[PDB]
């Protein structure tokens, strides 16, 4: 799977950002 | 009175517990669940509508390709394009397989899918509703004569407008439209009956791979009882709705993580890479 695929970035209380999230795009 | 978020449901751990405990789940899917299969979605930079803007610039807008009033004016562009979106030989994603297992375990109330790729059938999901129809049948615009897909398939791949064999050969609009739902058309009756049955039974809603920009499917989250927990699994947030848990990213990546936390048969769905086991 992708780089650091099992890790997420957390924005509390309820948002989790995983590989492929559109927020990473430029 | 729109649906507010539940203050007591927030975390990925909460999501796993709900998946563990709930037994009447609705999974609402859009084109995102097939992206990993090799089928681009509709509204992303590399999606169908962007392509149509390039390949069919004469259309008033890309949506006109799937608009019934435009199709009635001129069905030629659609039959030039239709073979591009006809069901192919793709394999179901991990998300399809996850939904199939939930159904196998008796926990899936329904998978409402907006897709016409038929990958839910290939995956062995049984409790499916094809909200936006499918190529499986075609219907004459004028007399509503129905035929199986095999009757118009040859014409579709030859990029020709298939003709009603019942209406007069000189009837211009007597063309066989595959029963995919276009803007301005009713969804299949099955959708409305299923939703009426399901709305007071559902105990968990999971939306996967959809922008929820089209009604009435986009009304599902506001049509069910407000207390039912709602989970989003999607590359983008959906700012017009209030989900309890937002898992943002590739849906296979996220479902893979959830499957491992669930264990049992769910972890076994993820057979790559190979887990520790005795030969
Ligand atoms: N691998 C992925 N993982 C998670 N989410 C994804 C992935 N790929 C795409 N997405 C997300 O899935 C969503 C797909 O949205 P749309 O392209 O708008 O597709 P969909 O919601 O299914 O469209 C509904 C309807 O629009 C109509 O024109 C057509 O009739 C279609 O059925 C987007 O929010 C996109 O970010
Ligand atoms: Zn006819």
């Amino acid at each position: 799977g992708p780089h650091m695929g099992s890790q997420y970035l957390f924005l509390p209380p309820n948002r989790y950002i995983f590989h492929g999230a559109e927020v990473y795009s430029d | 009175h729109m649906r507010k978020k539940r203050k007591d449901i927030n975390t990925i751990e909460d999501a796993v517990k709900l998946l563990q405990e709930c037994k009447k789940i609705i999974v609402l899917t859009g084109a995102g669940v097939s992206v990993s299969c090799g089928i681009p979605d509709f509204r992303s930079r590399d999606g169908i509508y962007a392509r149509l803007a390039v390949d069919f610039p004469d259309l008033p807008d890309p949506q006109a390709m799937f608009d019934i009033e435009y199709f009635r004016k001129d069905p030629r562009p659609f039959f030039k394009f239709a073979k591009e979106i006809y069901p192919g030989q793709f394999q179901p994603s991990l998300c399809h397989k996850f939904i199939a297992l939930s159904d196998k375990e008796g926990k899936l109330l329904r998978n409402y899918t907006q897709n016409i790729d038929t990958l839910e059938q290939v995956a062995g999901i049984q409790r499916i509703i094809q909200c936006h129809g499918s190529f499986a049948t075609a219907s004459c615009l004028i007399c509503k004569y129905k035929v199986d897909c095999e009757a118009v398939r040859g014409d579709i791949f030859n990029q020709v407008v298939p003709r009603c064999p019942r209406c007069p050969a000189d009837e211009p609009l007597a063309i066989m439209k595959p029963e995919i739902v276009f803007f301005g058309e009713n969804l299949p009756e099955q959708f409305h009956r299923a939703m009426k049955y399901d709305k007071d039974e559902v105990d968990l809603l999971i939306v996967i791979g959809s922008s929820l920009k089209v009604r009435p499917v986009a009304l599902i989250p506001s049509s069910i009882p407000h207390e039912v927990p709602q989970i989003l699994i999607n590359r983008e947030p959906l700012p017009h709705l209030h989900f309890d848990v937002e898992l943002l990213g590739d849906c296979d990546v996220i479902i893979n993580e959830l499957c491992h936390r669930l264990g049992g048969e769910y972890a076994k769905l993820c057979c790559n890479p190979v887990k520790l086991s005795e030969i």
